[PDB]
């Protein structure tokens, strides 16, 4: 009858919802979920008024609208700022017991992101928090590794170094910016890193302010 | 007029069989693209408009001029092809479509499609779709200039490309970017739409290159020894990829210009300025010859109305109870008739922004010092609004549920002490059933009290946002007269808000005020409103004071925070910056006069949110944002003019002090100090506006608390009743403060009508010693030696004794 129609319809909407929540996270693209969920939206909206009327139907409909709307969630959530230690974290706030290896959309989506709205946005804050240190960990590293002196010709005697005000003001920044980040608790992840770059600092900018004053001592003698 | 006719021989290519009624229309349509297209207010496109069709009539007659000249003149070549005119509605359709793809593609924030923006879409998808067709492009900030030339070029396929100033940027860093946008343009003919601002315009070294560009079709010399040499390497690929074979240099080099001009749009997006385009046209011609030029200044109020009905969707505003006034306050003529509720208060919302165009034009011819009001200020307006609604929303909900959930608990302590009374104590539990009968009336009247501010919010926050929004640059006077005009409109429209509604109030609670008075902010009201700007903003505030108390206030307030100061002189300035960007801390910033672009980026709070990281593109490199991150720009210098495109990015906050200003200071010091009964009644008359009421409901949530802990044990002297004789007393003290309001209120307006001399005394008499530094260098005097001066007069009197 219509019960029986309705309960067939009802069952190939779970077998898609299953089939869908199989794709596994690491391999789940949030645009693609969008357009997957529109299209099952549009594909419930096709079935009949005395079919929609039904209460299993309203709440498939409802479902599937709260994971139209946790949507936004699940993309920020599918960032690389989560490295793998807040979703830890998270894991242990939810007190849920997944594997990353084999983690899929499901079990996420059998926990309630909309309540657990707060402690989300807090993990996700935090993540882009740790990132933007780590960015600017990997900017200073990858600066202080391709920085060249540069050298100039010397009366055909020596080759001397200038650009001193630039390298001093690069040295300054790197060194200004590396203690003000031991704020911004945030530090309280890769600290060690943070202390021996602060150290190579100041090792450059003593070596260098000697080294400055050396070579004008050096060729005003030598003129 | 050889665009004319190469205009109309473009058009009339792909057709073949045409009425003198197309031929007409196509003319029409040309006329309207090339002369009305440049024109600057709405007299001269009047008379444009018209005499385009006096002379089609007089020079070709016999022809039917309603189809031939229509007023919604559009061509497009989007709807089918061959540039076919279309209807204004399909258009319309087509645009929303694409613009959604757009949504999902970039810029997420909406647009909406009044009939300019669709104009502009039209006019810059013309201005692309032709070889060497630059665009300039004159038109107050957040017209939306950027913002469709970058949706027209997405449209057609054209990849964006936009410098970012900022100081010291030296010409030879121009010279890179131009060569790398050359590259993309004609080595790997990419098409690219080249949007450059005013800001970087400013500079005339970068306008002498930009022009030999424009008119020569690339600028000779921006590639001259290896870079030269990798341009010919790599334009011999070029040639590969398009079959082209060529070998000499000087022939590949004229096939790379092809290939640049051929696929390089510019548009200049520039602010109105008579002088400063004059200036422009003296350093370069091919600025108006070259490039064509599209002005769109203010919106209409159809425009305004649109954004505003659009932006005003998501918010409930239907009150079945509202009815239309005789003779409604119309500053949109298409308002339906008889009007919704939201139809009113979006008709309200045109109005203020309206008059606040009237004001500051009015505030002109005074001669004062007007600041721009721009249609990205309407925004910010509209998102004030609609958080306040919300958030007044949410909390009167929240604490009508807490009132539901205590009368729940009261009726079953009720059935309780019943049941108590069922097995000198008897009548200790008569007086509790009717002293709970007696509270649980009065809370039954604060759910009516509750239904009326219900009613209220919508104006109240409709008011509240268009002060946070639009004023703050005007001193307390003229504050008081712009809320004035809109209180007395809302009062035309029949929309409920509260008649004696004060701003400082209802906009924050009493810790938070504490907490300000903790820090370095006098009680002065004007300081108390400004408070209340810097708390809650969407655009970052813009702090002027001539007394410096608003950045020992502003540190103080955030030194918790780690926040640091800095300014634009130091060349430290681009550095603090990036801390502050990156590691998440509040960044005041001094002396904005001299203000660097560089802050563009940030001010506008445009961010890209891709590969798990949020960046901002500060100068040429990228950077990491962090999500705690407020900066606040200062100035000493009252009186400096700042350009519009930083007009209308921040809200300005005014510390200056006027004729007004401390006019009332001095007569809130007298009453204070002379009569504190008054003083002190006008006080509770401030704070009955929810500072009683909020005590009431703290004070009636203590009794639930203390009430949940019943266990029998409620009737210990079966009378609890004492903490509710507490509450029944606070209750009656509040009711006589309210229903003895209008006396209170009229005994204050005649002691300080009284008072008021001495204060305009106090005002004339600071202002004549400020003001003595012209007569002589070496009389200077400061705010705090009157005030010093005022208060020894005040105290330490002999006299008064
Ligand atoms: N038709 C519209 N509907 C809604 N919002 C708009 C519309 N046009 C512009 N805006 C908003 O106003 C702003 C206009 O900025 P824009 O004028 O491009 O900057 P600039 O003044 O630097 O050119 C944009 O951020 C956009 O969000």
């Amino acid at each position: 009858q219509d019960l029986k129609g309705v309960w067939s319809e009802l069952s190939k909407v779970w077998e898609q919802i299953d089939q869908m929540k199989e794709q596994p996270w690491v391999s789940v693209q949030p645009r693609k979920l969008r357009q997957n969920l529109d299209a099952l939206l549009n594909q419930l909206k096709s079935f009949p008024a005395r079919l929609r009327q039904y209460a299993s139907y309203e709440f498939v409909q409802r479902l599937l609208k709260g994971y139209m709307k946790i949507n936004m969630l699940v993309i920020e959530l599918k960032s690389e700022a989560l490295k793998d230690r807040h979703w830890k974290q998270l894991m242990k706030r939810l007190h849920v017991n997944w594997v990353v290896s084999e983690l899929t959309l499901g079990q996420i989506w059998d926990v309630d992101l909309q309540k657990n709205e707060a402690i989300v946005k807090d993990v996700l804050l935090v993540a882009q928090g740790e990132m933007a240190l780590e960015e600017f960990l990997k900017q200073i590293r990858e600066v202080w590794n391709t920085y060249e002196l540069d050298l100039v010709n010397y009366q055909n005697k020596c080759r001397l170094i200038r650009g001193w005000d630039d390298l001093f003001n690069k040295v300054k920044e790197h060194i200004n910016s590396v203690s003000a980040m031991k704020l911004s608790p945030y530090y309280k992840v890769f600290e060690e890193d943070a202390l021996s770059w602060e150290d190579k600092l100041n090792r450059i900018m003593a070596l260098f302010d000697v080294w400055i004053d050396v070579q004008r001592r050096w060729v005003y003698l030598e003129g | 007029m050889t665009r004319w006719v190469r205009g109309i021989f473009e058009a009339l290519r792909p057709l073949e069989t045409l009425p003198v009624e197309g031929l007409i229309r196509i003319w029409a349509h040309e006329a309207l693209r090339l002369f009305q297209d440049r024109l600057v207010e709405d007299e001269e496109r009047r008379w444009t408009d018209e005499n385009i069709d006096t002379v089609a009539l007089k020079h070709f007659p016999n022809i039917d001029r309603e189809k031939a000249m229509s007023r919604p003149i559009l061509y497009s070549n989007w709807l089918s092809k061959d540039y076919i005119p279309v209807d204004q509605e399909e258009l319309r359709d087509y645009v929303k479509a694409r613009l959604k793809v757009f949504y999902e593609e970039e810029l997420d924030v909406p647009l909406v499609l009044f009939n300019e923006v669709l104009d502009h879409v039209l006019r810059i998808d013309r201005i692309f779709r032709q070889p060497q067709g630059h665009l300039l492009l004159i038109g107050v900030s957040g017209a939306g200039k950027t913002t469709l030339s970058r949706f027209v070029a997405w449209m057609n396929g054209l990849s964006v490309y936009q410098i970012k100033v900022h100081r010291k940027y030296t010409g030879e860093d121009f010279d890179e970017d131009l060569r790398t946008v050359l590259r993309r343009s004609g080595c790997k003919n990419e098409k690219i739409a080249f949007i450059m601002d005013e800001s970087n315009v400013l500079d005339s070294g970068f306008l002498e290159r930009m022009n030999t560009l424009l008119a020569n079709g690339e600028v000779p010399g921006l590639f001259e020894g290896d870079e030269y040499a990798t341009l010919m390497t790599q334009c011999k690929e070029g040639a590969q990829k398009e079959g082209l074979m060529l070998d000499s240099h000087e022939e590949l080099y004229k096939w790379f210009t092809s290939q640049v001009i051929r696929n390089l749009h510019v548009v200049f997006t520039m602010n109105p300025s008579s002088e400063g385009l004059k200036d422009r046209a003296a350093t370069s011609p091919a600025l108006f010859n070259r490039c064509v030029l599209n002005w769109f200044g203010d919106w209409s109020t159809e425009a305004l109305y649109q954004v505003g009905k659009e932006f005003t969707s998501k918010m409930d505003l239907e009150k079945p109870n509202y009815i239309v006034p005789d003779y409604m306050p119309v500053v949109y003529d298409k308002l339906p008739q008889p009007p919704s509720h939201r139809e009113a208060i979006v008709n309200s919302c045109v109005f203020v922004h309206q008059t606040l165009h009237q004001a500051n034009a009015r505030l002109a011819k005074r001669g004062g010092r007007t600041m721009a009001i721009t249609p990205r200020h309407y925004l910010d307006f509209i998102n004030h609004y609609a958080n306040l609604f919300h958030e007044k929303r949410s909390e009167l909900e929240e604490q009508q549920m807490h009132l539901n959930v205590g009368l729940r608990k009261i009726k079953e302590t009720v059935d309780q002490v019943e049941e108590l009374r069922r097995d000198a104590k008897v009548n200790r539990s008569t007086a509790l059933l009717k002293s709970l009968s007696a509270e649980r009336e009065r809370w039954e009247k604060t759910s009516e009290t509750f239904k009326n501010q219900m009613s209220t919010i919508a104006g109240d926050c409709l008011l509240s946002a268009a002060f946070i929004a639009y004023a703050g640059y005007f001193d307390q006077q003229m504050r008081q007269n712009l809320f004035t005009t809109w209180s007395h409109h809302l009062q035309q429209a029949n929309i409920q808000f509260r008649t004696d509604i004060a701003r400082t109030e209802y906009l924050s609670n009493a810790d938070e005020r504490l907490r300000w008075q903790a820090s370095s902010l006098p009680a002065d009201d004007l300081c108390t409103e400004n408070a209340i700007m810097l708390k809650r903003f969407n655009r970052y505030p813009l702090i002027i004071d001539p007394s410096g108390q608003a950045t020992e206030f502003i540190m103080n307030e955030y030194k918790d925070r780690k926040i640091t100061r800095t300014s634009f002189l130091d060349d430290a300035f681009r550095k603090n910056l990036e801390s502050a960007l990156r590691f998440g801390n509040p960044l005041l910033v001094q002396d904005v006069e001299s203000y660097d672009p560089v802050l563009n980026p940030v001010l506008n709070r445009e961010v890209r949110r891709t590969g798990g990281r949020v960046l901002i593109t500060l100068g040429d490199q990228d950077i990491d944002l962090s999500p705690s991150f407020v900066i606040f720009l200062s100035t000493r210098d009252p009186t400096v003019e700042f350009p519009p495109d930083l007009c209308s990015r921040v809200t300005f906050v005014n510390f200056t002090v006027t004729r007004s200003s401390l006019q009332s200071q001095c007569l809130n010091e007298v009453l204070k100090a002379e009569r504190p009964d008054v003083d002190e009644k006008r006080s509770d008359l401030l704070k009955l506006q929810g500072e009683f009421q909020l005590r009431l409901r703290q004070l009636e949530k203590s009794l639930l608390q203390a009430l949940n802990e019943v266990k029998g044990r409620i009737l210990d002297d079966d009378t609890i009743i004492t903490t509710l004789e507490n509450l029944k007393r606070e209750a009656a003290e509040v009711t006589r403060k309210v229903e003895e309001t209008d006396i209170v209120m009229q005994e204050v307006e005649t002691v300080s009508q009284q008072y008021l001399p001495l204060s305009t005394a106090c005002s004339s008499i600071y202002f004549t010693m400020e003001s003595l530094k012209q007569i002589h260098f070496l009389y200077q005097y400061s705010l705090q030696f009157f005030l010093d001066i005022y208060h020894n007069v005040l105290y330490e009197n002999p006299n008064l004794k």
